[PDB]
């Protein structure tokens, strides 16, 4: 019931969070923020995963949306990532750097979206 | 059990015609076994529409049908979405220019014959008609136009009676329909090629004191069409069948998902009877 | 003003008579003078009857049956694939867009019937989730028409409609129908007009028929010529249908 909310927000956190070590890491360099931010998505894959095992007929569609709409977050933060690492400029990596951060409020829309749900009897 | 997932991004979300649209979407959707979302902006806006369309493509849904807001603002999204595998079908409004597997909107060459297969009954088979014409180089209304001369033609002897729009500047309706009938003493009717043009034709027609000798017949249901055929200042009105277009887009969209892969959809006459 | 001859198919049915009118009231906007049993000649079904009388500059049009080997310079006759997406579009007027369709087809290889169904399928396909059911004829052993009707219906449990490609086909459909005891359980959707056709309609055995536009044909038949004569042309040209359901039956 509240735990099912706890959750979603702890999900919302890691993918903000992940996504602030992802900017930061783009921004400075700095090798560790790269980590802290793969560690943050594979949190908040995991949880997405917890709340899945035990869907309702209804945000079980919120929650494949939530699930893919992250992928799709990781995916453009990676070929982000894949890009300024063998050192091309921002302009060649600006397109989905944007689109990483763009899609990050995605997932925190379907976040939101999934815990009114979770206001129930 | 989890049903595929097929988005629907409209003009304006609250609007009729769009609520007709989903209606239509909706059943086709519980006949093939798939969930319709309903999406769109309040105020219409590419910007809003395009937003929409990214996050349908980021949840990687199972298709996406959407309106085009602008056209060539939405080659890029939906040559996006359909590079990573999502079908997208445009509906209502086109992006000719893309990789859309199809688009759902209205045959125009058809709605024009249907209007001229009610003209011919309004008004027989022998007299004259005239044209009324916003947009002469408009490819819909053209398609109107090529539509509704082909029936014409082939199923009446009734004289097309043509008049150079140029003077009135490329012309208000109530301008140049004072100019067909001033100039022409015995026009039986008036085909409308647009909504606009009904409406100003249908002034020009009461204006001149012709109500009742000259039928009207017309596109679209704004309220005063509506309240012309009520009157009997405006004889018949062609309209568009939203509801058959949601029908059809998902179909297409379920036909493309399940590999069994057009796309026009039919008019419906309101005369005085189906006015209400 | 030419004078136009019209042969038809006898001076004894009703139908005869609105290809008159038509003719008649396209002769009059024309200039012309037609007469029913010279400039110009419209038949009913004769190849080199037509192709003498053409012989002499003499245009032939033929009407509802087509003589294709002839110089005739038109057919006119009813557009059977429009008249099978009429068909498919009063069908999901009648059950919706979701259920189960049979087709009742007497010939399989007859041109206006495959038509007919080419026309039906095409417009179902694109039009709905209607599904159409498939029958092996081959025990009704090439088929009546009342022992397809009941293979079908007794094969298949939740048949909805029936789709008849001819006139002979909806009658022996709707007897089947009757006998079987699935009167509006079923619906009908059939071709021309017979009495009993029309009785079926007006008694709710038969939902709806399509019938060829008489009147138009000779309205069509009679401008050919004229155009033929006058050289207009200008020049095949098949005509629209209409539906009779048990509204409009009166």
């Amino acid at each position: 019931m509240l735990n099912n909310m706890l959750i979603t927000n702890e999900i919302k956190q890691h993918v903000d969070s992940s996504l602030d070590n992802f900017n930061q890491y783009i921004l400075n360099g700095t090798p560790s923020k790269k980590e802290s931010y793969n560690n943050e998505v594979i949190l908040a894959k995991q949880k997405i995963g917890n709340l899945k095992k035990n869907s309702d007929d209804v945000n079980q569609y919120i929650l494949r949306d939530l699930d893919n709409t992250l992928d799709s977050y990781i995916e453009s933060s990676k070929n982000t990532i894949s890009a300024y690492e063998n050192k091309e400029g921002y302009v060649f990596y600006y397109d989905d750097f944007v689109a990483a951060k763009n899609i990050a409020s995605y997932c925190d829309a379907y976040a939101s979206t999934l815990m009114q749900n979770f206001l129930e009897a | 059990p989890i049903k595929p997932k097929i988005v629907l991004i409209s003009h304006i979300k609250t609007n009729p015609y769009w609520l007709d649209i989903k209606a239509g979407a909706e059943r086709a959707a519980k006949e093939r076994g798939a969930v319709v979302e309903f999406l769109g902006p309040t105020t219409a806006s590419t910007e809003d529409g395009l937003k929409l369309f990214d996050m349908a493509t980021s949840a990687k849904v199972s298709g996406i049908i959407t309106y085009v807001q602008e056209e060539g603002q939405y080659k890029k999204k939906i040559n996006s979405a359909m590079e990573k595998g999502i079908p997208v079908v445009t509906i209502a409004s086109d992006e000719e220019d893309s990789n859309r597997i199809a688009y759902v909107g209205t045959d125009n060459v058809l709605a024009g014959q249907v209007a001229g297969k009610e003209m011919v009954k309004q008004i027989g088979t022998s007299g004259n008609v005239a044209i009324v014409m916003g947009g002469k180089n408009v490819k819909n209304q053209k398609e109107r136009v090529e539509g509704f001369t082909q029936y014409i033609k082939s199923n009446s002897n009734l004289k097309i009676v043509d008049t150079d729009s140029s003077d009135a500047m490329l012309l208000e309706a109530e301008i140049i329909t004072r100019k067909i009938l001033n100039r022409n003493d015995n026009i039986n009717a008036l085909f409308c090629t647009s909504a606009l043009d009904g409406i100003g034709a249908a002034r020009a027609v009461k204006d001149l004191n012709y109500k009742d000798r000259v039928k009207i017949i017309c596109f679209d249901d704004l309220d005063d069409t509506l309240s012309n055929i009520r009157n009997g200042l405006v004889s018949a009105t062609i309209v568009q069948k939203s509801n058959e277009m949601g029908y059809r887009a998902v179909n297409i969209i379920m036909d493309k998902i399940e590999g069994k892969s057009k796309s026009l959809i039919d008019v419906n006459v309101i005369n005085k009877s189906d006015v209400d």
